[PDB]
C-alpha cells in the first residue's frame, strides 16, 4: 500500500 | 479501550493530521480505518481533547469507519459551526 498523511 | 465524542468549534485549520482509509496504509500503526497521526500541540484539535492514535469513527454523524482517505478529508472539511468527531482511543 501507499502511506499518505493529510495535515488539516 | 474507550469511545468519546469530541466537539470542536470552528474555516481555519484543525491542527490535526490523518492517516488511513479504505484505500491507504496506516504506516505508523494493517489496521483499518482513519487515524489521527498527528495533533498540533496547542492546536484546535489538541485543545479539544483529540489525541494522536484516536481512530475516527464518525464525522458530524457520518459513519467513516470504512471511509476512503479522501472521503474522510471531505467530511472533515465540510463547512460547519460544530465539528463533532466520534473516536476510539487506546
Ligand atoms: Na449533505
Amino acid at each position: 500500500r501507499t502511506r499518505r498523511e493529510t495535515q488539516l | 479501550g474507550s469511545v468519546e465524542e469530541i466537539r470542536l468549534p470552528r474555516g481555519g485549520p484543525l491542527g490535526l493530521s490523518i492517516v488511513g482509509g479504505s484505500d491507504h496504509s496506516s504506516h505508523p500503526f494493517q489496521e483499518p480505518g482513519v487515524f489521527i497521526s498527528k495533533v498540533l500541540p496547542r492546536g484546535l484539535a489538541a485543545r479539544s481533547g483529540l489525541r494522536v492514535g484516536d481512530r475516527i469513527l464518525a464525522v458530524n454523524g457520518q459513519d467513516v469507519r470504512d471511509a476512503t482517505h479522501q472521503e474522510a478529508v471531505s467530511a472533515l472539511l465540510r463547512p460547519c459551526l460544530e465539528l463533532s468527531l466520534l473516536v476510539r482511543r487506546d
